[PDB]
RNA sequence: UUAGAGGACAGGGCCUUGACCUAUUCUCAAACUCCCAAUAGGUAAAAAGGGCGAAAUAACUCAAUUUGU
RNA sequence: CGCAGAUGUCCAAAGACAAGCUCAAAGAGAACAGAAAUCUCUUGUAGACUAAAAGGGGAAAAGCUUGUUUGAUUUCUAUUU
RNA sequence: GACUCGUUCAUACUACAGUGGAUACACCAGAUCCCAUCAGAACUCUGAAGUUAAGCACUGUAAGGCUUGGCUAGUACUGAGGUGGGAGACCGCUCGGGAACACCAGGUGAUGAGUCAG
């Protein structure tokens, strides 16, 4: 069988961009998101970056300069422990709260928080930013649209539609979105898994019982966390490395390793 | 019959280079332009909207109009006994900020401080550039053991 | 340790070679066997000897996983009384075999439905196979992590206590 | 487009000639190209202008009666 | 009245937008099945496809499959060949 | 010790190997709910029992490729002059410019902004 990865194969090869090669950046979405009118100059068109890893969610504000974009605000999901929310930091509600934190922190850095009050407990012109969703696909109920709702509940203006919220394929129902914001769906899962297969309830929600969080007080902790986040959004006020990384050799050292290997083979 | 189309005779001009295909980078969309700037027109064949004409590939001009994604450029062209000003409208991918001007700008900036210092000490300053000229005399030390004699070579 | 070999899936395939009533009856047979809706395959070409045309339905197949797959495999292997040829194992780590009559699987005969054959194929693999199928940062599996032809035969013998010819 | 060499489905009953693969070897292209001259081309080299500050005018632009132009 | 060729057409989609996907080919393997039917798996810089000559362009697309549509709409300027 | 958004777009790729897991990145446990299929494989949602086997990070191959120098070589080619040579085909001199393949040697990255743990 004729080998296909010839020398001529490697000579003619053209490589993609590193971040496309790594499966991180789109580069068709990105350029359509950064480009502005060439005669509307000295305007930067900020974007709102939402990334959800495994066990955490992230929010950021970017600026897209020529030597590398600049971050103006940032909030991670694991910060919510300080605001009174123990484990459960991947939820729809967790994403909403993380989106609220980023907005509140961004407003205070500019000293505009007292002029842009946003909206109260869940139910000038504002600063604008466009949603950057990354690689995931955007179905109805995707968590990136909860972070958007949380950021808009702050002072920021993020343009959007209404058909991608939970239960809103063809009819917008605010009650379903509110229930998902407060974690009612998780509490109902806790309720229903208790009646039947009670041992699976004890295994599945092992850290909910351990941290003294029951199905009856899920909504209240989120309602309290929202108020605490609004009250104070300011960010809170050499490692050992027991293992060590091997280093590279040089040309002279490599020759002697060949000398030794050949000599050992000789006999 | 004769065939004079719009893209005729551009087989090699309008083709990508080796191992350099694909659309442009994202930083190309962050370039700054202003009225009166010098600019180079270089066609990028992977964007088929608003391409320049064959003749103008590689020329330099001045900006007279900026739009949402376009730039107007003033370019000279020889027609048979005179030079005519042409108004070329192209899209933003086929546009590059010209580098033909930079030595003059650096020269102005750098000569400013030399003038300011010379007048501050009340000296006499000359700032015009100097053409390469004849070389002065010097004494060159060479040991006799280092001069090697050569002669023409025989044929082989 | 967590590099043990499980079953990724199982695909049952019946190629009838014609469309119409017989293809639908084969689809019904597959549905009763699997409790799933099968789909159909279509010819990419037109061959005069076989009498088939492009875009024309020729066959029906279905894929199963989980607990359900291991018992359909059990039944099929039982019809073979746990003996397979050594040629049946590919060099990437999968295997398969065929059957002549669908009655011997325990499905009650029906005079209208008729008789049909099918194929079995397994696709063994370890865990961590997700990284080659996910969208975000898909990558390649290292060579040691793959399942070689001998690992496939050892797995078969140890699990089903079958013998190779 | 010439020729051998080394390897692991056709053949006359373990060897023709092959087929397939691997590294070589003689010779070529207006309508072939990894590379690439000499010559021939284009723009620039300061006063109706440039640099650095303050103020005033807009129905344009910006989250902005200061953001910019 | 040099050389090798093409034009007087065709398309309610083969026009617009979005999303998901990846193609030619080879190898190994699976009842009837064989050189070629349909199924998995490995490799795969485009060796496919893109209405019609030839050249240029194209891979989370400009190619394939779906979903919704009529920007193939009325009026005016600065201009290139 | 790690992560998010970028810039150079192979010194950054490819094939085999070796080593690593405080927090993090992953594989991973499930399908009531939003959502999705022939198929909870993929996509979407809810979790925290197990593991560095794989992804990922660093290093190693007289590794292929890529990249930088040296040589090839004042060689091949070429602008201006000639009442220069030669039947011609072609080739020197004067005033100037000057390659490519191959071969040999070194190398396999660097960096902007913002966070987490300690
Ligand atoms: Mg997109
Ligand atoms: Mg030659
Ligand atoms: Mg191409
Ligand atoms: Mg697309
Ligand atoms: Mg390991
Ligand atoms: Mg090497």
């Amino acid at each position: 069988v004729k080998v296909v990865k010839n020398k001529a194969y490697f000579k003619r090869y053209q490589v993609k961009y590193r971040r496309r090669r790594e499966g991180k950046t789109d580069y068709r979405a990105r350029k359509a998101l950064i480009l502005q009118d060439k005669n509307k100059y000295n305007a930067q068109k900020l974007r709102f970056v939402v990334r959800k890893t495994n066990s955490q969610v992230i929010c950021q504000i970017a600026c897209a300069h020529i030597e590398g974009d600049k971050i103006l605000a940032e909030a991670k999901s694991k910060e919510l422990i300080r605001y009174g929310i123990p484990v459960g930091l991947k939820n729809y509600a967790a994403a909403y709260a993380t989106g609220l934190l980023c907005a509140r922190r961004f407003l205070k850095s500019l000293n505009l928080d007292t002029q842009f009050l946003g909206v109260e407990k869940v139910t000038r012109k504002p600063i604008k930013a466009f949603l950057d969703v990354g690689i995931t696909r955007t179905t109805t109920g995707n968590r990136v649209f909860a972070a958007l709702k949380g950021a808009c509940d702050g002072g920021l203006n993020i343009p959007h539609g209404n058909n991608r919220f939970p239960g809103s394929k063809n009819e917008f129902n605010p009650e379903q979105l509110r229930k998902n914001i407060l974690g009612i769906h998780v509490a109902e899962y806790m309720k229903t898994l208790q009646e039947e297969d009670n041992d699976k309830y004890k295994t599945h929600f092992n850290d909910y019982l351990k941290n003294n969080i029951g199905a009856d007080d899920i909504e209240q902790m989120y309602l309290n966390a929202h108020e605490k986040i609004r009250q104070n959004p300011e960010k809170e006020s050499k490692f050992v490395s027991k293992h060590e990384k091997p280093k590279k050799l040089n040309a002279k050292l490599r020759k002697k390793r060949v000398k030794e290997k050949l000599a050992l083979y000789v006999e | 019959g004769k065939s004079r189309g719009k893209r005729s005779g551009t087989r090699y001009k309008f083709s990508k280079k080796f191992r350099k295909h694909g659309e442009c980078t994202a930083n190309k969309y962050l370039e700054k332009l202003n009225y009166g700037d010098y600019v180079d027109i270089v066609c990028d064949s992977t964007q088929q909207k608003g391409m320049p004409f064959n003749y103008y590939h590689g020329k330099t001009g001045k900006i007279f109009h900026i739009t949402k994604r376009g730039v107007g450029v003033l370019v000279n062209k020889r027609v048979k006994h005179r030079i005519e000003q042409k108004k070329v409208c192209v899209r933003i991918e086929h546009v590059r900020k010209s580098r033909c001007n930079e030595d003059f700008l650096l020269r102005k900036i750098k000569n400013a401080e030399l003038i300011k210092e010379a007048k501050l000490k009340n000296e006499h300053i000359n700032i015009k550039r100097k053409t390469e000229g004849p070389k002065p005399a010097a004494m060159i030390k060479v040991p006799p053991s280092k001069i090697i004699t050569i002669e023409p070579l025989p044929f082989y | 340790v967590m590099r043990e070999i499980k079953v990724n899936k199982l695909v049952l395939n019946i190629c009838v070679g014609e469309s119409g009533d017989r293809l639908t009856r084969a689809a019904r047979v597959l549905e009763q066997l699997t409790e799933q809706k099968p789909i159909f395959g279509k010819c990419r070409f037109t061959i005069r000897s076989f009498g088939v045309r492009r875009n024309e339905k020729i066959s029906c197949f279905v894929t199963v996983r989980g607990k359900k797959a291991l018992e359909i495999l059990e039944k099929g292997l039982k019809v073979k009384e746990y003996e397979l040829r050594r040629k049946n194992f590919s060099d990437t780590g999968n295997f398969g075999f065929g059957i002549q009559e669908h009655i011997d699987l325990g499905i009650k005969y029906d005079p209208s439905t008729g008789i049909y054959g099918m194929d079995f194929y397994v696709h063994l693999s370890r865990s961590g196979y997700r990284v080659t199928r996910r969208t975000r940062r898909r990558s390649k599996i290292s060579k040691t992590h793959k399942v070689t032809k001998e690992d496939a035969m050892k797995w078969f013998q140890t699990k089903f206590d079958g013998i190779l010819l």
